């Protein structure tokens, strides 16, 4: 983008090993763990990194991340940082794959934030 | 949450364990069901006719 300006993609697997990975050395390192047992910084760690993907004057970055839900909780701090972030959600159901549709995205709980006249 | 082996499912017998309003209506179901076939029961067991001879 910087050096060419083509328009990349950027393929992330996954974001919640990104995110354990980072509360791991906050816990090596000697610091008084945040709520569930996170680190203090976790609302940093997600800044000073999804920033950088962004569109400037010469080109673009846009990126396509996993993401895994621990014990199904949705407002868990790990997915709870993360949603605050994405711009749109596509979700592979399995209950399509069963019924022959390639590929097999659910049409009905997949949202866009630029959804917009 | 149960669509996941991560979260909580319920399991056989969790009406009992609670212990609330239809814990508590299920105990007295059982008992005031069962009373009425100690009667029929032990009515009945009074027709033995050697018992009667003895009477």
């Amino acid at each position: 983008r910087d050096q060419e300006g083509q328009d990349v993609l950027l393929f992330i697997d996954n974001i919640f090993r990104f995110t354990q990975a980072g509360s791991e050395v906050s816990a090596l390192l000697g610091r008084i763990p945040s709520a569930v047992g996170y680190q203090p910084t976790l609302a940093t760690d997600m800044g000073t990194m999804q920033e950088r993907i962004t569109t400037t004057k010469k080109g673009s970055i846009t990126s396509v991340q996993a993401i895994y839900v621990p014990a199904d909780d949705l407002t868990d701090p790990a997915p709870a940082t993360t949603f605050a972030h994405l711009d749109a959600t596509t979700v592979l159901s399995r209950a399509i794959a069963e019924l022959g549709i390639y590929p097999a995205v659910d049409p009905l709980d997949s949202t866009s934030r630029i959804m917009d006249p | 949450s149960s669509d996941t082996p991560e979260g909580v499912r319920s399991g056989a017998g969790a009406v009992r364990d609670a212990g609330g309003a239809f814990g508590k209506k299920e105990q007295a179901d059982e008992e005031r069901y069962f009373r009425a076939r100690a009667r029929e029961q032990l009515a009945a067991l009074k027709k033995h006719h050697e018992n009667e001879i003895s009477h």
